[PDB]
C-alpha cells in the first residue's frame, strides 16, 4: 500500500492479529469472578485456568482444563474482572 | 505541630500547607493510621504557562504508599482551599551520576538510582491516579525529542485540567518536552 | 504420585528405615504407616503385616523392590521396610494410597 | 594406600600432616565466616533494627 | 608461611648477613630483614611476620624487581615456589584486518608470602633469571571474592 | 540468532525504500539504531522516526522521504584510523561529494565528515547515501 | 528455535505492559508471600506455585504484586532446593528414559533422545556452575544420578 499509519492501526485490525504481533504485545486472557451454585463466595478464576480450580464450598470443579480457555462447570455464574 | 509534619525549617510558603494539613485533619474517622504519621519533605513552586501555578510536594520514598491511599481526597481538598493552583505529589528519589572510566569505585549504582528510571518514576507519580498504558518518543526531523504519554481513559476526569500543568512541571524538573494523549 | 509423597515425608517428616526399627516402632505404637517393598520375603511380610494388625496401622505395598524403595526415600542403600513415625507436610497419611 | 603412591611410612606421615594442616585451615576460615555472619548480621539485625532504629529516624525528631 | 618446617633441609636456612646475636636478647627472638620492592607494591604482612627464608622472594630475598610488570592467569601451582601464568593476547593479521587469540605460558617464582590458586589473576614483575626458564616474581595477587559463597551446600 | 540488531533495522529500511513505502517498523530498537537514525535524520535521508516503548526493547517506525538509496552496516566493526577513513569512503560511497560513512567513536556516533572536523576515529558502523 | 528439534513454534505468554496491576486485586502482597511459602511447604515447584496463584487466586504475577520473584522469595525464606527446578526436571526425564532403555535395548530412538536430554543437562549445569548457583565439580553422574531425583 506504501502509505499507512503504523502507529494508529484500526482496533479491528489489532483484534484479529496475534497477541505477540500487535504494536505492543499483551494478553488476550482475563480473570473471572465466579458464583458457585452452593453459596455466594468469590473465587477469582483465570480464563485459561488449565486446572480444576476449587472453592471451599463446591470442592469438585469450578472450571475444567481444556486446550485453551477453561470450561466453567455448567451451573455457575461469572463476570469478567 | 507544623514542624512535626514538615521535616524542614525554610521557607514561609509551605508552612501554610503545613497549616492546611493540621486543619484538614478534623476528619478523625480517616485520620487515624491513614493521615497522621504521613509527613512530607518540601514544596516546589512552578509557574504553569496557562496563567496559573503548580504546587509540587516532595515526599520521602518509603512514605509514598501512605500518600497514595489518601491522594485523591487530599488533592481535591487542598485544591479547593488553594484555588488557582494544581497540586501534585513527587517522590524525592536520589539520582547518582554514571561512573566514569577514570573514576574510582563507589558501591554499584542500583537501577532505581539511574537518571532514566527516576525520570520515568517522576512521570508515574506525576500522573498518579490513572495508569500509563504506553509511552512514545517522537524524534523530530529538526533534532528535537518529544515524549508522548498514553493514559487509560478511566478516572481521567481527575486530571483533565492538570495536563498542561503536568507538562510544565516535568519540563521544569527534567528539561525534556512531553505531551499527553488519552486513547478512547 | 506415591514417590513424591514419599519424598516429601523424608524431607519434612519423621521416619525410620529397616526391619528392626520398623518392628520396634510398631511395638511402641509410634508408627502411622509402614511401606513394604515388593521383594520383601513373605515370612517377613506376613510378620510385619501381623504386627501392624495388632498395632492397627495401615500398610502400603510398594510396587518395586528394596532397591527402588531405598531410592524412593533418598537413600542409596537397600531399604526393605519404611515406617512413617509422623508425616510432615506430606499427605501420604490422608491420601488413600 | 591400597592404591600406589604412598611409597613408604614416611611418605604417608608427611601426607597426613599436610592433610591435617589443610583441613584445619579450611575449618578455621569456615567457622570464622560463620561466626562473622552470626555476630555481625544475625545479632545486629535482631537489635540494631528494633531498639534504636525507630528512635532517631522519624519519631523523636518529629518533636 | 609461619609454619610447616621452615628448616626442612640439609642446610640451615637463613637470610644472609642477618646476625641473630645470642648475647643480647631483643624482644623479637628473630631479626628479620625485609624491604619494599618499589613501583607501588606494598610488602605483604605475611612477609613481615613470617618465618620463611626464600632468597628469591622480592621482599625478603636477594632479588630486585626491575623491568617489565606483567599480568596473567595462574594455570599451574604444582612446582615448589614456582607457578605458570597464562598471558593471553590478540595478534593482528593485516591481510584480513582481523585478530587471532594467542597465548604464552610464563613460569613465575611465587613467594610463600603469597597464596595463589589456579585461576587467580596475578601481577608479576621482572627480576634476574631465577632458574632456567623463570625471570619473574609474583608481586601482587588479585583473589578478592571468587564468587564461591553461593557455591556451597544449603540448609 | 539475532547477531546485529542494527543490521536487522537497516535491512528493513532498505527493503522499504525499494518497495517505495514511506514507513517501516523496526524491532528491537537499540541505542545504536537510534543514534544511527539521528545521523540519517540530520542529513535528510529519513524523516520522522518514533519509538514505541513496549517494556521489552522498544520498536521504531521511521518515516521515509524516498531520498535514501542504500543504508548498510559494516560487520564486523573494524577498527578505523584517521588515514583509513578515506579508504573506507572510497570503497562504500558512490561519490566524494555526498554520502556518509557512519562511525562509532568515543566522541560519539557520527558520520565520517564530522569525524574529520573533530579529528576523531574509532570503529565503523555503516554507510548511508 | 528449539535447541534440539526442527520446530519453530513461538507459543509464549504475552505478559501485560503494566508493572502495577490490575487494580482489582485486593489481597495484600504479604498475604501472597505466606501463601507462596504455604504452597512451598506442600512441596510445589516455583512454576507450580505461580500456576496455582494465577488460577485459584488472582495473582497474575508474584513480581508485579509482591516485591520480587517466586524463587527469590523461596531463597529468602530458606526454601530453595539443592538444584534448580528446570535442571531437576531434566535429570528426572533422563532417569525415566534410562530406566526405559534398560528394559528396551532395541529402542534406538530412546537412545537418541537420551543424548539430547543429557546434552541439555550438561549445558544447563555448565551455566549454573558459571553463575555459581551449583558448586564447582558438580556433575550429573548418569549412573548415580537417580539419587538426586528419586
Ligand atoms: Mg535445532
Ligand atoms: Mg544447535
Ligand atoms: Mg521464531
Amino acid at each position: 500500500v506504501l502509505v499507512q499509519d503504523l502507529l494508529h492501526p484500526t482496533a479491528a485490525s489489532e483484534a484479529r492479529k496475534h497477541k505477540l504481533k500487535t504494536l505492543v504485545q499483551g494478553p488476550r486472557s482475563y480473570f473471572l469472578d465466579v458464583k458457585c451454585p452452593g453459596c455466594l463466595n468469590i473465587t477469582t478464576v483465570f480464563s485459561h485456568a488449565q486446572t480444576a480450580v476449587t472453592c471451599e464450598s463446591c470442592s469438585t470443579i469450578l472450571c475444567t482444563p481444556t486446550g485453551g480457555k477453561a470450561k466453567l462447570s455448567e451451573g455457575t455464574s461469572f463476570r469478567r474482572k | 505541630p507544623q514542624a512535626k509534619i514538615l521535616s524542614q525549617a525554610p521557607t514561609e510558603l509551605e508552612l501554610q500547607v503545613a497549616q492546611a494539613f493540621v486543619e484538614l485533619e478534623n476528619s478523625s474517622p480517616e485520620l487515624k493510621a491513614e493521615l497522621r504519621p504521613l509527613q512530607f519533605k518540601s514544596i516546589r513552586e512552578i509557574d504553569v504557562a496557562g496563567g496559573k501555578k503548580a504546587l509540587a510536594i516532595f515526599v520521602p520514598v518509603p512514605s509514598l504508599a501512605g500518600f497514595h491511599k489518601v491522594q485523591t481526597k487530599l488533592t481535591r481538598e487542598l485544591e479547593k482551599k488553594f484555588q488557582d493552583r494544581h497540586v501534585i505529589f513527587l517522590a524525592e528519589r536520589r539520582i547518582l551520576p554514571k561512573p566514569s572510566r577514570t573514576s574510582r569505585q563507589v558501591q554499584k549504582r542500583p537501577r532505581s538510582r539511574t537518571l532514566t528510571a527516576v525520570h520515568d518514576k517522576i512521570l508515574e507519580d506525576l500522573v498518579f491516579p490513572t495508569e500509563i498504558v504506553g509511552k512514545r518518543v517522537r524524534y523530530l526531523v529538526g533534532g528535537n525529542k518529544i515524549q508522548k504519554v498514553l493514559l487509560d481513559s478511566k478516572d481521567v476526569q481527575q486530571i483533565d485540567y492538570k495536563l498542561e500543568s503536568f507538562q510544565a512541571v516535568y519540563n521544569k524538573l527534567t528539561g525534556k518536552q512531553i505531551v499527553f494523549e488519552i486513547p478512547s | 504420585s506415591i514417590n513424591q509423597k514419599l519424598a516429601l515425608v523424608i524431607k519434612s517428616g519423621k521416619y525410620t528405615l529397616g526391619y528392626k526399627s520398623t518392628v520396634k516402632s510398631l511395638r511402641q505404637g509410634k508408627s502411622k504407616l509402614i511401606i513394604i517393598a515388593a521383594n520383601t520375603p513373605v515370612l517377613r511380610k506376613s510378620e510385619l503385616e501381623y504386627y501392624a494388625m495388632l498395632s492397627k496401622t495401615k500398610v502400603y505395598y510398594f510396587q518395586g523392590g528394596n532397591n527402588e524403595l531405598g531410592t524412593a526415600v533418598g537413600k542409596l542403600f537397600r531399604v526393605g521396610v519404611v515406617s512413617i513415625l509422623e508425616a510432615g507436610d506430606s499427605d501420604i497419611l490422608t491420601t488413600l494410597a | 594406600s591400597k592404591g600406589n603412591a604412598f611409597k613408604h611410612k614416611r611418605a604417608l606421615v608427611e601426607h597426613i600432616i599436610q592433610a591435617k594442616a589443610d583441613a584445619q585451615r579450611e575449618k578455621a576460615l569456615n567457622e570464622e565466616a560463620e561466626a562473622r555472619r552470626l555476630k555481625n548480621r544475625a545479632a545486629r539485625d535482631r537489635r540494631a533494627q528494633r531498639v534504636a532504629e525507630k528512635r532517631d529516624a522519624l519519631l523523636k525528631e518529629d518533636a | 608461611s609461619t609454619e610447616l618446617t621452615v628448616q626442612s633441609e640439609r642446610a640451615f636456612q637463613k637470610q644472609p648477613h642477618i646476625f641473630n646475636n645470642p648475647k643480647v636478647k631483643t624482644s623479637k627472638r628473630t631479626k628479620r630483614w625485609y624491604k619494599n620492592a618499589g613501583l607501588g607494591f606494598k610488602t605483604p604482612k605475611t612477609a613481615i611476620e613470617g618465618s620463611y627464608i626464600d632468597k628469591k622472594c622480592p621482599f625478603t630475598g636477594l632479588v630486585s624487581i626491575r623491568g617489565k610488570i606483567l599480568t596473567g592467569t595462574v594455570v599451574s601451582t604444582k612446582m615448589h615456589r614456582t607457578i605458570v601464568i597464562r598471558r593471553a593476547y590478540l595478534h593482528y593479521i593485516p591481510k584480513y584486518n582481523r585478530y587471532e587469540k594467542r597465548h604464552k605460558n610464563v613460569p613465575v617464582h611465587v613467594s610463600p608470602a603469597f597464596r595463589v590458586q589456579v585461576g587467580d589473576i596475578v601481577t608479576v614483575g621482572q627480576c634476574r633469571p631465577i632458574s632456567k626458564t623463570v625471570r619473574f616474581n609474583v608481586v601482587k595477587v588479585s583473589a578478592a571474592a571468587g564468587k564461591a559463597n553461593k557455591q556451597f551446600a544449603k540448609f | 540468532t539475532r547477531s546485529s540488531v542494527l543490521a536487522d533495522a537497516l535491512n528493513a529500511i532498505n527493503n522499504a525504500e525499494k518497495t517505495g513505502k514511506r514507513q517501516v517498523l523496526i524491532r528491537p530498537s537499540s541505542k545504536v539504531i537510534i543514534k544511527f537514525l539521528q545521523v540519517m535524520q540530520k542529513h535528510g535521508y529519513i524523516g520522522e522516526f518514533e519509538y514505541i516503548d513496549d517494556h521489552r526493547s522498544g520498536k521504531i517506525v521511521v518515516q521515509l522521504n524516498g531520498r535514501l538509496n542504500k543504508c548498510g552496516v559494516i560487520s564486523p566493526r573494524f577498527n578505523v584510523k584517521i588515514g583509513d577513513i578515506e579508504k573506507w569512503t572510497a570503497n562504500l560511497l558512490p561519490a566524494r561529494q555526498f554520502g556518509y560513512v557512519i562511525l562509532t567513536t568515543s566522541a560519539g556516533i557520527m558520520d565520517h565528515e564530522e569525524a574529520r572536523r573533530k579529528h576523531v576515529s574509532g570503529k565503523i558502523l555503516g554507510f548511508v547515501y | 528455535g528449539r535447541m534440539h528439534s526442527a520446530g519453530k513454534g513461538i507459543s509464549s505468554s504475552a505478559i501485560p505492559y503494566s508493572r502495577n496491576a490490575p487494580a482489582w486485586f485486593k489481597l495484600s502482597s504479604e498475604s501472597v508471600i505466606e501463601q507462596i511459602v504455604k504452597y512451598a511447604r506442600k512441596g510445589l515447584t516455583p512454576s507450580q506455585i505461580g500456576v496455582l496463584l494465577r488460577d485459584a487466586h488472582g495473582v497474575t504475577q508474584a513480581r508485579v504484586i509482591t516485591g520480587n520473584k517466586i524463587m527469590r522469595i523461596l531463597k529468602s525464606n530458606g526454601l530453595a532446593p539443592e538444584i534448580p527446578e528446570d535442571l531437576y526436571y531434566l535429570i528426572k526425564k533422563a532417569v525415566s528414559v534410562r530406566k526405559h532403555l534398560e528394559r528396551n535395548r532395541k529402542d534406538k530412538d530412546a537412545k537418541f533422545r537420551l543424548i539430547l536430554i543429557e546434552s541439555r543437562i550438561h549445558r544447563l549445569a555448565r551455566y549454573y556452575r558459571t553463575v555459581a548457583v551449583l558448586p564447582p565439580n558438580w556433575k550429573y553422574e548418569s549412573a548415580t544420578a537417580s539419587a538426586l531425583v528419586n
